């Protein structure tokens, strides 16, 4: 049972539980010796495993439409959100091996946190999935949700934030120092002004610019 | 009795031969889930030839395992259908529900598949061109340090608790850079003349670094 | 053990000095606990349950109060012992602030109210 | 009853006049007033044709009930729940011997009604933070009320407790539960709060200044409520 | 007797087949 | 019908989440049942019936991004104490392999003023955001009971972080 | 046997829990000492005896401190 959930939770869906696009991980299952309340405990139980799967499959497809390198800082920055998910299912095995009983309640107590983590970081994926992005346009739409208002999740997207910087600065350390083009195919020649973040000014950004453009003189 | 029960002492032959094991355990549903999942299911009436499992332990079933993805070949376990590793639907321990295993032992296995590919083009090798004898002394290099690990993981199963899920975490290294080389292979496993087929392997490397410059 | 010498143990215990080092604490001890050592009380593990959580929600740890009563579900879970009172109720005599009234909170009976 | 809620709203007028710059008094919800579930004290066989001795084991349980406020099986608790007045009616199937010792138990469960209406109604806003810590320091005795009764109901499960038993257990908290039901009477009567609730408590320190049953809960409470003044 | 015996050491063999600290 | 089962529907209904012989009929009336241990359930009852309100507010404005910086750390807060909530009952399960202390009403008690008064502080600042929802909850910290001026200190020290 | 030696565990375990109780209580014993108190505790006894003479031993060294 405590390890039928540990790979329920996981990205493995059983016979218990009924994975559906309509809606995931529905217990159908009853047996006579369960009060008929634990059901529900279940279904708020599973809106972590779901939300877990969802996040599986859209980094499983990657790493004018949805392209570029930019996608594949997002899915990068996505698995150090999901990083301490892990151990946190290590630690509950770990408690498990030792004590004679426990309930379902301890798990679904101790788990709370990423039931703010978790659809608050479906609803960046969904906007990031629907719209296109090959632009640097990725660092708007997580801008957009890093002001928060809920704690975990306003610092679950500086990881990520973070570490597509850290893509950008391949970029801008070809750019800036060897003045050289195709650091990335996008999508004299200079960066696509409609792409550039607002909240980098756009006289520095022409800065920039004029820096990377003198090496090639 | 005199060398059958010594040997059943000893020797762990036996989950897979005659007398299939049973395993005495703490019973009462929190690893003792697949004896009730079986009673739900003699309790809703399938009705009658009850699924042939032949009940494996699971720390073994972890050394199978380790044994297949090293890169050493032929264990009863996990049937070919062409070559291809395929889970084995008599495994259950006293726990996994028979369903979320079936799929978990799949996973692990696509990931044998690829390692399984790289040493079969290697075997065909042992039973000229001079790059495939270099390309094959690369991943031989790659493949002692990968097997050394899962060596050491082997004796550790004797030894502190070892699962799955330990497992699976533990070589999260490794099976992210696995995935690479079955795309990377499958373009240099796919084609005549010795000129075509050198330009042809070296460009996909050439194309891959730059890939992720 | 034998009750007799099992407080010598505990006098070599806290001071490692010998049995022959002092003899009058030891003495004092033989006349202190014995004629006390039998209980003439009522015994009762809930009412010192119900005041170790009284004293540590007067620590002001909250979540502690809550792991005591994790502890004390252990405590049961094995079932290896008799007297699960006693020795609460001894660590609760020896409590310590690490950082009023009490006869209007609960007592256990002195026995004036069954006698055999 | 009705009658809380007239005192409450001239009050609330007084203190929104009195202030300008203070807007927005808080008041409790609507349900916290109107369920009967936020206070904590509001077929069978004729027990008559029995015997005697498990007869008292039916008026021991069923009193026990009632004590915390929850009705027993051949007792009703009267549905007045009228000023500070509140009976208790027991079932004409008992023995008269039985019934008056009943009847003498019951005086503290009356005393403590009138604790608990006391700390609902003089712990809204209107009565401010020294009738606030008052109350809240009340409720530490009704918990303590509690931490007596819970212990009883376990020895009563091993079929070792008797009425004269229990009779003589809740003498000493008896005159506790009088003295705090005096209190709440009084202290209602005169509608006193601000510094005239603490001079009414500096009357009753002096008031009752012995047993060290009496002297400590009132000084228990003096010091309690004039913190905030 | 018994915590004379105590001052042993305790197995560290673990299994998940079992719960209630298998040896 | 014997003890064993009232306890296990009691013991739900802590959670806003439904017995057996215990079920939610109306949502403005308490649990509704399916002697005197019946009278005993419908004080208990009203801490899920509480508890509903005060989740079913939180669950919906937390995700609300129109309700402002400030109304989200309000909730943040209170989904806070929700879980302190749940602390004491994990242990009340497993505390199962009698196990009524008056029915558990001593232990019922605390957090039974913990439930009255967030579900005060959120009609209090319905439809507030910023300094007009700060102002409404220094609002309650005009009190004298040191329990409640520490359940609203606490929850103030965030909501105007 | 081996489930002889089981219910050693299960005492192993019970005295691991008691000396969380001890320090979450903060006496300033140990372990050593706890498992006599222990034994003690055993044979049921009352600590109106028992902290006097904790306190005692502990005020007999400041003399020789």
């Amino acid at each position: 049972m405590i390890h039928e959930l540990l790979l329920a939770l996981s990205g493995y869906p059983g016979s218990i539980f009924t994975w559906n696009k309509r809606s995931g991980l529905q217990v159908s299952q009853d047996f006579p010796f369960l009060h008929p309340s634990e059901t529900s405990v279940l279904n708020r139980l599973c809106r972590l495993g779901t939300d877990y799967i969802r996040f599986t499959e859209f980094i499983e497809q990657y790493t004018g439409g949805l392209h570029g390198i930019y996608l594949r800082a997002f899915c990068t920055g996505l698995d150090s959100v999901l990083q301490p998910y892990r151990q946190a299912l290590l630690d509950l095995e770990q408690e498990f091996l030792g004590d004679p009983h426990l309930s379902i309640s301890h798990v679904n107590y101790f788990l709370d946190q990423f039931q703010l983590l978790f659809p608050s970081v479906m609803v960046v994926v969904e906007q990031i999935k629907s719209q296109k992005i090959h632009g640097c346009q990725i660092l708007e739409t997580v801008y957009k949700h890093s002001c928060g208002g809920l704690p975990p999740v306003r610092s679950a997207l500086e990881k990520i934030l973070a570490v597509c910087h850290g893509v950008m600065y391949k970029q801008l350390s070809a750019w800036m120092l060897h003045g050289l083009l195709l650091d990335q195919h996008e999508e004299q020649f200079s960066l696509r002004v409609e792409i550039l973040p607002s909240y980098i000014p756009v006289r520095v950004a022409e800065k920039i610019l004029f820096v990377g453009e003198s090496v090639q003189m | 009795p005199d060398d059958r029960s010594w040997l059943e002492h000893h020797v762990v032959h036996q989950y897979w031969t005659a007398r299939p094991s049973q395993f005495p355990h703490s019973l009462h549903l929190h690893s003792n889930l697949a004896a009730v999942w079986d009673q739900h299911l003699y309790s809703s009436d399938p009705l009658y030839v009850p699924d042939d499992r032949v009940l494996v332990t699971e720390t073994q079933v972890i050394r199978e395992t380790l044994w297949l993805l090293s890169g050493v070949k032929k264990l009863f376990i996990f049937q070919l259908i062409d070559g291809k590793v395929t889970v084995r639907n008599n495994i259950i321990v006293t726990h996994l529900t028979h369903s979320c295993l079936r799929s978990v032992l799949e996973q692990i296995a696509a990931y044998g598949q690829v390692v399984f590919r790289l040493q079969e083009f290697i075997d065909e090798v042992m039973g000229p061109f001079r790059t495939y004898q270099a390309f094959m002394w690369a991943l031989y290099k790659y493949f002692i340090s990968f097997k050394e690990e899962l060596a050491e993981i082997e004796k550790c199963i004797i030894n502190t608790t070892i699962t799955l899920a330990i497992v699976v975490d533990k070589l999260a290294p490794r099976l992210s850079q696995l995935k690479v080389l079955h795309k990377v292979f499958s373009t240099g496993v796919a084609e005549t003349r010795n000129v075509v087929r050198a330009s042809h392997l070296l460009n996909t490397l050439y194309k891959a670094i730059l890939e992720y410059d | 053990k034998s009750p007799n010498v099992l407080l010598q143990n505990l006098c070599c215990r806290i001071l490692g000095r010998s049995e022959a080092d002092v003899a009058q604490q030891f003495q004092y001890a033989v006349r202190v606990i014995g004629s006390n050592f039998a209980p003439t009380v009522e015994r009762d593990e809930f009412l010192v349950a119900e005041k170790i959580k009284k004293e540590l929600i007067r620590q002001r740890r909250e979540a502690d109060a809550a792991l005591f009563s994790e502890l004390h579900r252990k405590l049961h879970s094995q079932g290896v012992l008799k007297n699960k009172w006693s020795i609460l109720y001894l660590l609760l005599s020896l409590s310590e602030d690490p950082r009023s009234y009490a006869t209007l909170f609960a007592q256990a009976l002195p026995r004036d109210a069954h006698s055999t | 009853l009705q009658q809380s809620l007239e005192l409450k709203r001239k009050m609330l007028r007084d203190k929104q006049n009195k202030k300008n710059s203070g807007q927005h008094l808080p008041i409790f919800p609507a349900w916290v007033y109107e369920r009967p579930a936020l206070i904590g004290d509001f077929t069978a066989l004729p027990i008559g044709t029995l015997p005697l001795a498990s007869q008292e084991s039916a008026v021991v349980e069923d009193l026990l009930y009632v004590l915390v406020g929850v009705d027993g099986r051949y007792v009703s608790a009267q549905p007045l729940a009228g000023r500070q007045s509140r009976t208790f009616l027991v079932d004409p199937n008992l023995d008269l011997s039985i019934r008056e010792l009943v009847h003498r138990i019951l005086p503290v469960a009356a005393s403590y009604s009138a604790v608990t209406r006391f700390i609902e109604e003089k712990s809204s806003f209107e009565y401010g933070q020294v009738n606030h810590a008052l109350a809240a320091a009340m409720r530490t005795l009704v918990k303590e009320h509690l931490i007596l009764v819970s212990q009883l109901e376990q020895l009563h499960r091993q079929g070792l407790l008797s009425l004269q038993k229990l009779w003589f257990y809740i003498q000493p908290a008896m005159r506790t539960m009088d003295i705090l039901a005096s209190l709440a009477t009084s202290v209602d009567k005169g509608e006193c709060l601000g510094g005239s609730t603490l001079s009414l408590l500096h009357d009753r320190s002096f008031s009752y200044t012995g047993d060290s049953q009496a002297q400590e809960l009132c000084l228990y409470l003096t010091k309690a409520a004039s913190a905030p003044y | 007797l018994w915590e004379a015996a105590l001052t042993y050491e305790a197995s560290k063999r673990r299994c998940w087949e079992r719960v209630g600290c298998p040896p | 019908i014997t003890e064993a089962a009232l306890v296990r529907d009691i013991l739900y209904v802590f959670q806003g989440i439904d017995g057996k012989n215990i079920k939610m009929n109306n949502t403005e009336n308490c649990y509704k049942v399916e002697r005197s241990l019946r009278d005993t359930a419908v004080r208990l009852s009203e801490l899920g019936w509480l508890h509903n309100k005060i989740r079913r507010y939180t669950d919906q404005r937390s995700l609300d991004r129109s309700f402002g910086l400030v109304g989200q750390s309000f909730c943040a807060a209170l989904h806070q104490e929700l879980r302190e909530y749940y602390r004491l009952l994990s242990v009340l399960h497993s505390q199962l392999q009698s196990l009524t202390l008056r029915r558990l009403l001593v232990w019922t008690y605390d957090p039974k003023i913990r439930l009255k008064t967030l579900a005060a502080l959120v009609d209090h600042c319905q439809g507030r955001k910023g300094g007009e929802l700060a102002s409404a909850v220094h609002a309650y910290t005009k009190t004298g009971d040191p329990y409640m001026r520490s359940l609203v200190q606490h929850i103030l020290s965030l909501v105007s972080h | 046997a081996a489930a002889a030696a089981a219910n050693l565990n299960a005492v192993r375990e019970t005295m691991d829990v008691l000396l969380e109780i001890s320090r979450i209580l903060n006496t300033g014993l140990d372990m050593e000492t706890l498992s006599i108190c222990v034994r003690l505790c055993e044979q049921g006894i009352n600590p109106e005896a028992l902290s006097s003479v904790i306190k005692e031993l502990r005020k007999a060294t400041e003399a020789l401190k």
